[PDB]
């Protein structure tokens, strides 16, 4: 039932300056059916097949270099080393302002208490964290 | 595309868990 497929969908923070924090929306909607966020990371509860997924958007005012690496990543952490499931690498610079989104999903195995993250490399250039659109969540299929 | 509807679709605050489950896999549709 889908009811009890758990789900968890969380958004950045906007006011945590300087970093990509995720906090719930106080979504008492979302039936987390034992999906927990600790440590700015998601636990699994239950084994089985899970929908991965996470948006991030960057913005900056012109280019001061051509080498701007922009990448966002999704990790799992099983045994209390993290391996990554998702990655995706961008160059938006070769002062305008600029914007490049990275949308990561897929479906993968999870067991019982993996710990999901989606890391960033450039918390300075986040941005639009108060739209919804910086998120990471997980679907029990 | 499909980003864009994820989070828009994680914003709606009158949607059901089953309904939440729907629009995703929906935006995935
Ligand atoms: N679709």
């Amino acid at each position: 039932t889908p009811s009890d497929k758990p789900v968890a969908h969380v958004v950045a923070n906007p006011q945590a300056e300087g970093q990509l924090q995720w906090l719930n929306r106080r979504a008492n909607a979302l039936l987390a059916n034992g999906v927990e966020l600790r440590d700015n990371q998601l636990v699994v509860p239950s084994e089985g097949l899970y929908l991965i997924y996470s948006q991030v958007l960057f913005k900056g005012q012109g280019c001061p270099s051509t080498h701007v690496l922009l990448t966002h990543t999704i990790s799992r952490i099983a045994v209390s080393t993290k391996v990554n499931l998702l990655s995706a690498i961008k160059s938006p610079c070769q002062a305008k302002p600029w914007y490049e989104p990275i949308y990561l999903g897929g479906v993968f195995q999870l067991e019982k208490g993996d710990r999901l993250s989606a890391e960033i490399n450039r918390p300075d250039y986040l941005d639009f964290a108060e739209s919804g659109q910086v998120y990471f969540g997980i679907i029990a299929l | 595309x499909l980003g864009w509807c994820i989070g828009e679709a994680g914003t709606d605050p009158n949607l059901n868990h089953a309904q939440f489950r729907a629009k995703i896999l929906x935006c995935w549709x």
